């Protein structure tokens, strides 16, 4: 009511640990602002087949990647490279 | 069978029209106002108070709530407001306490969380006048309570409007207690150290989790002990987690830090075993036909402008459909059905002054409503309730008895928004504070009070003129102007949406382009409790 | 029981009845005492407690002395019996 | 059979000590000056409005009262010290209502009387307050109400304290509708003009008289109408009992005058058709074997000294018979079970400080008399309650959060009397207001406050001493006293028994040799509703 | 939302250690033992009795109880050793009765079929007692009773322990007729001929099936008319199928063979009319994260060792979840909530000797349980309970009766499984026979008594000692040998599960490896009830 939720999400880059201000848009976007920079994102999940796709654009570039959780790992599959992120076990 | 076309309310406003965007410039700079108070609201306490609260490992009230609560799920907070300017020269955002309904664990409860960089969490009466109200809230709507508990105790210096009334702080106690009676959850959650007082909250609470260093309950804190008996001992060995949970059994979980203490209350939560069950029909949901921000063209700032109510019900209720009942006797007032988010409500809306007509017509809807068992909506534009020789010789007094009683008697759940003014019995007749609605909200172009101010002048200076005269003494035109400046002025403050908020006569001013939402949120959370009979009073045909 | 001849039955010794700091002491080292005579006067939570004499016994030795914190149910003078 | 021989309370007090000669002397001189106080207070408005009053034909509220209750029959007003020295410049007599429990036709009855000789009958909030309060004690005690109504309304310059919030003015339609709908009975007689707000209560009521020339119910009054509307009418022609009976229907009968009016009352009262049914054991009632006034000497005015709660058990018990229970264990509460005027009570009384035993003690007791549905009385008399770390290890707070949760749960009727001290959470455990008694009066030496004034000063103190330190800033002596000497000032205005019965905290001031006697009447009136089972919540064991 | 991860309890144990090695060797050779008597108990009655009973044409009644129940439905069968070598030269296989809890028609039943191998079905105690206890567990679980009829009556020379008592065969049609009047359905199946008493049970049912020559109903057998009257016929005029069907209209179907009996059986229980409804909230089932049979390392043979039952709970609920509620508070019990096949469930388990804030806990954690209205699962080993003058001056025996009278009032459905010892009053405290749970079962290497062998002896010892002191005669040690040793083999052979297994003292010996699934089923058929209000008596705190 009358303000914008913020959530402050934590991600482990390989080594490195990285935070991330996600900003919940009324209109169902997202502005993740990450250090310094800050990103339009907008995005949904559809099932083909089996296989689940992240349909996201950030920043009005958009592209598509299967995508798969498992064991506090996130891993995306495109058809340029393929990333892989670990998300931190509480304590 | 729901296949039948059915007509819909709604217009489309005149977007050329000088009347719209003046209105809507006048209601867009009062939400500009509002959101940019409510973002000073949130800041919290101070710089560094919150400074010194990360210093000690702590997380603050609003990041506790955020990673409380389901993720992405919405969060309806109650009376942002309280304690705005209530006091002279002490600054107390938000009443020092935060209070709302979230979604855990996939089930709605009741989070209140005490703000320590307020005062270091000490009781101001408004902040127990805001814990009481969201009990009450809770109570009325079975919903399970958390108690995010850090806090320093009453407030000393108020103490004589914080410890001893039926309403002041033993309320809370007696609240717990019987609503642990009645099988409503209580979790409370030690995460700071609890001087006195608030040492209770835990201990009378159906299940604790207390932080390992931080949170430490003590009946008397050692300045207490020091100042009452005179033993000297740290705050750890008086409370502390480990000396509570090892021997005392206070403590019923142990938490290494606040984020450990939310996923156990989540734990908890998920181990309560309860489930929703409604008693209502649920129809599909459907968005309305118009844009919500058009109200602000259709509504404005000013109140001697009058609009239909119809065009507000058009933009809030699902698919702009709406079945009208009396259409066309007492049409100054609107009373029909319609359905929010699929949940089937009957509205009552204001379009004028009170007749007979009127009350009569919302007697009986009020009376078919809680017969069908369906939530009521009542909607305040309270311009009068008419008064003159013959309404007094119809009864006029009569009929909004009538309605009065009926709304009163009513079992059904009432949810009240005040979108214009309220004055007189008026705000008696359409489920005002008195009349214990669910919830109640207003905008930010309400007025309230007993009468106008000038109408209140104008009797004061007759009733003196008439006793001065019975007296046998002058009254002059000066001392008419005395009387009746400064009762302008106070009238003109207390009227404010902000002053009615400041205290707790209400849930909150909200945005009119958010009315819908919160009003859906509102019935989602009505919907726990099971729906009783009605039983009426005498009917005074 | 009816009679209470036997109600008065119970007897015992002289006892802190909390902890707190201590007002006032009335008793030296080595004196005779009487039955009711004021022992100590202790100030806790806006309450003063005076001790009197159990007996008519001398009292042997004192265990506290002026300003000091006695914890509850702790020996203060060392009584001999009638 | 109830042959059995049992031993009494009570010691024959030393009257040739000078303990008891001063306790005596400070007692009576406080007895005196309530009795002055409460006889001023009796004398009313003032004596030009009480002129003006009788030249219009019209009865004293106290003599409307005398004249409505059965001849001889003892009266029990409450909150007689309501409004004392509430606002600055103002003088409200009673609160400028008259509030009481009296026998009307045999049957136990709630009479609410508004003194017109007051701000002609104005509402100011603790008017409210006190027509609330009552109206409370008629519901929970199922007692029929009767409204002698003579008001002008709620008074303007107060209107943000009257008109809005839930417990204000509207709150009191809400009770009258909600009790009407219980089959509890209400009368309203209206006895004079009644300007706005009060029109309503005639028009809620199950049965109305009206006087024929004084009583005009109108929505709105001639200058009110000439406000709003700008409509001129006299007030007979816009009230008047000839013109509400004949043709508007609000009026039910018609009296000539007000000793009229109050025969017909009567005559209602006899049609209710209502008849007393007890629950619980009678026996034959029986004096106290010591005289009353002796309490006088034994309980004094002085806080300090501390006396035995068996003395004024067996000075207001029947026969000074009395059955302790748990007598060794802890034995700083007292609890037993005894009968006043044959009807059977359980008694918790304070003797010295709280400690765990104590707790439990009051606990096992709460449990049994809510088992046996037995009424509870609790003596009130709190030095404090026990802090330390050794009392925290072993969980202090929670046995007096089991205490506050079992008295909170109860069922049964509770009556507290604060014969003493009552300070911190020991007044939550003790059955405060917060915790719903159906009656609660204190002796005119009683004190309460969250805590002491000085302990409140050394923690204020030690706080901002401790902030300081941490910041690096020096902290001087002077600012001690600067912090400490206002808190104890304003510790010691706050807690006289005149303060906290100016605000409607307690039920009134009673003299102790009074107290049996009134004790008596309340109970009688506690017991026209049935008792109810008690559900209890979680027992943290 | 139920996507939080949550830690899950077991650890992995030490398959290389001897001491596991040395466990699971006496497990296995106890659950091999178990399971060959098992085996020679389901042989039956004897080879001879078996010809001849197929030589008649009809089914053994395990065939029968097969064919009854769904095709691969599970079979809970109750008290499989009953009578083992519970008579000095009688051999009674399975008491002679088969009772069972199985899936009719897709319903719950309680299959009761009388074993005509077994002293041509006559009833022995232990017979009687038995089928008592399956009808009390179908009264308590609200499941329908089948009775596969075919007995010889009571069994004359031990008539004294058969007849006469309230727990005595009449007792059965006691049952009987209160269970029909409770709308649980009695289906009597008629498979061969009753001499007497037995000829009642189709009476009492509310529906029976007959086979046609093989049935025969009649209150007295041609011997018995003989005997009391001297009239003689033949057992098929007296009886029969055809005429009772024809003009007796006892029967109310008639079947050519068991077959057909059995498929009209399934038709009656079809043509029920009746649906389970669960009033608990229902998850998804998930296995166990570590193998069952481990647990043979874990327990062991010998008592005189320890083991964490957080091994068992890890080893029993579904994936391993498991919620601890006061984990250092009371060390010895382990309480908690976990999910077994979807049901909540609350575990209570000792780890220990039994404390005061053991007890304590234990008796928050059953308070909770009732609230919430949760089954509640108890696993007995008790080493003792513990005592001691510091422990009874703090009322070590009155925490222990807080325990208790917990677990009594207690309305919730009630599990007991007895995983080691089970001695003195904490066999009270946690759920015995005594305290009416659902279920009752023991492990293979369980012990039972009032006390150890060796605490009895020294008891009585020393008891024989003080009293010859006291007279002042000679208490030699040859005397305190003959005292001891007959104490202490009578003591070893009483705690043996096969002998507390052939009286009715619980409702079988399970195999550890099967405990989950057996659980499971008990839970299924303890949820067919409804779950009523708890009431609990006076906490005496
Ligand atoms: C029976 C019932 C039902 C209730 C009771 O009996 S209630 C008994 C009395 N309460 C206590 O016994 C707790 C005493 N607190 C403490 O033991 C601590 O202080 C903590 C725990 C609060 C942590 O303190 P903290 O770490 O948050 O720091 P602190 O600077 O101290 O925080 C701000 C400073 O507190 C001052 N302050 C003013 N009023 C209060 C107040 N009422 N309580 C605490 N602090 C207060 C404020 O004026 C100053 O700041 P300012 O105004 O000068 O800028
Ligand atoms: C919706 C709801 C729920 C409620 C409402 O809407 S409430 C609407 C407003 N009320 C009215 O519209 C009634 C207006 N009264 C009148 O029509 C009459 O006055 C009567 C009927 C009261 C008889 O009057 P009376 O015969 O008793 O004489 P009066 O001298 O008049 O009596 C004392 C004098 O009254 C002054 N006075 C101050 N405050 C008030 C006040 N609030 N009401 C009346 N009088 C007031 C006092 O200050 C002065 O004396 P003082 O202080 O100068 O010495
Ligand atoms: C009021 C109430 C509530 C109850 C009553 O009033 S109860 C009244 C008395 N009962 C009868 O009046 C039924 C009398 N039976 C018969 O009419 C038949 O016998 C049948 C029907 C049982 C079929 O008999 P069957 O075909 O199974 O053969 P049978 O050899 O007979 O079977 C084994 C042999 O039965 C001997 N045996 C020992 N005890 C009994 C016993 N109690 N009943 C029957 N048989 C018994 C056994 O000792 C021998 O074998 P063993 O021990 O020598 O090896
Ligand atoms: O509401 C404001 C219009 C002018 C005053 C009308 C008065 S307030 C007293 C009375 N009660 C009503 O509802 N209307 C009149
Ligand atoms: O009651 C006055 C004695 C001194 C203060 C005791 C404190 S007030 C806060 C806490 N709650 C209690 O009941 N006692 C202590
Ligand atoms: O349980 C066996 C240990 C030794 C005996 C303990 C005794 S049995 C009588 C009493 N009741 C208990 O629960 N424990 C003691």
């Amino acid at each position: 009511l009358n303000i914008s939720y913020t959530r402050n999400m934590t991600l482990k880059d390989g080594k490195n640990n990285v935070a991330i201000a996600v900003t919940y848009n009324h209109d169902g976007s997202y502005s993740m602002q990450i250090e310094d920079k800050t990103f339009q994102v907008l995005g949904n999940l559809y099932s083909e087949g089996d296989c689940t796709y992240l349909k996201c654009s950030v920043n009005g570039v958009a592209s598509k990647a299967k995508l798969i959780i498992l064991e506090n790992t996130i891993y995306l599959f495109s058809k340029e490279g393929s990333i892989e992120i670990d998300i931190p076990v509480p304590k | 069978y729901h296949g039948d076309s059915v007509a819909s309310l709604g217009t489309q406003p005149d977007l050329g029209s000088a009347l719209y965007q003046e209105n809507y410039k006048q209601m867009k700079a009062l939400v500009n106002q509002l959101h940019e108070r409510v973002e000073h609201i949130k800041l919290g306490g101070g710089e560094k108070a919150r400074a010194l609260h990360i210093s000690r490992g702590k997380l603050l009230p609003r990041e506790r709530i955020d990673n409380l609560i389901d993720p992405g799920s919405p969060f309806l907070e109650l009376s942002q407001f309280a304690g705005y300017q209530l006091y002279d020269n002490e600054e107390v955002p938000g009443g020092g306490i935060i209070t709302g309904i979230g979604r855990v664990s996939g089930v709605e409860c009741m989070i209140i969380a005490n703000d320590a960089t307020v005062k270091g969490g000490a009781y101001y009466p408004v902040t127990v006048k805001k814990q009481l109200r969201a009990q009450e809230i809770a109570m009325q709507n079975r919903l399970p309570c958390i108690y995010l508990v850090d806090s320093g105790g009453a407030y000393l210096p108020r103490q004589a409007d914080v410890f001893p009334d039926r309403d002041h702080f033993g309320r809370t106690f007696y609240n717990q207690a019987i609503m642990s009676s009645k099988n409503i959850a209580q979790i409370a959650v030690v995460m700071g150290s609890c001087t006195a007082g608030g040492a209770y909250v835990p201990a009378m609470a159906d299940e604790n989790i207390i932080v390992r260093k931080q949170g430490t309950i003590f009946l008397a804190g050692p300045p207490l002990v020091k100042a009452a008996t005179g033993e000297e001992v740290s705050a750890e060995d008086l409370g502390g987690a480990d000396l509570h949970c090892r021997k005392s059994g206070v403590s019923d979980h142990w938490a290494l830090d606040d984020h450990h203490a939310l996923h156990l209350t989540r734990k908890v939560v998920r181990n309560l075993n309860y489930q929703k069950k409604l008693d209502v029909t649920i129809e599909p949901s459907e968005e309305p036909l118009f844009p919500a921000d058009e109200l602000y063209g259709i509504v404005g700032a000013n109140l001697k402008r009058s609009f239909d109510v119809r065009e507000v019900i058009a933009r809030i209720v699902d698919g702009s459909r709406f079945t009208e009942f009396k259409a066309f006797y007492g049409d100054t007032l609107v009373t029909g059905f319609a359905r929010i988010f699929g949940y089937p409500v009957g509205i009552v809306g204001n379009n004028g002054v009170l007749f007979s007509e009127s009350a009569k017509k919302g007697t009986h809807f009020v009376q078919l409503c809680c017969q069908r068992n369906i939530p009521l909506l009542f909607l305040q534009n309270i311009t009068g309730f008419m008064v003159g020789r013959e309404y007094e010789a119809e009864g006029i007094a009569k009929d909004g008895a009538k309605m009065v009683a009926a709304v009163a008697c009513a079992q059904v759940p009432k949810i009240t928004l005040i979108i214009g003014g309220s004055y007189g019995a008026g705000n008696y007749g359409m489920c005002g504070r008195a009349y214990s609605p669910r919830f109640l909200y207003i905008w930010p172009n309400a007025r309230i009070s007993v009468m106008g101010g000038e109408q209140a002048a104008n009797v004061l200076a007759t009733i003196t003129k008439d006793q001065r005269a019975r007296e046998g003494k002058q009254f002059s035109s000066a001392d008419e102007a005395a009387l009746k400046e400064p009762i302008i002025k106070k009238f003109e403050e207390e009227g404010n949406p902000y002053y009615s908020s400041a205290r707790v006569w209400d849930d909150g001013i909200i945005d009119p382009a958010d009315t819908r939402l919160v009003l859906g949120l509102s019935f989602s959370a009505a919907l726990n409790a099971p729906i009783e009979k009605t039983d009426f009073g005498i009917f005074r045909m | 029981y009816l009679s209470s001849v036997s109600s008065q039955e119970t007897q015992g010794g002289p006892l802190a009845p909390m902890t707190g700091t201590i007002e006032k002491v009335f008793v030296k080292a080595g004196d005779k005492v009487k039955a009711g005579d004021s022992l100590m006067v202790m100030i806790a939570m806006k309450m003063e407690h005076t001790i009197k004499s159990p007996k008519d016994g001398t009292v042997k030795k004192v265990f506290y002395r002026e300003g000091a914190q006695a914890n509850r149910h702790t020996p203060l003078v060392e009584f001999e019996e009638e």
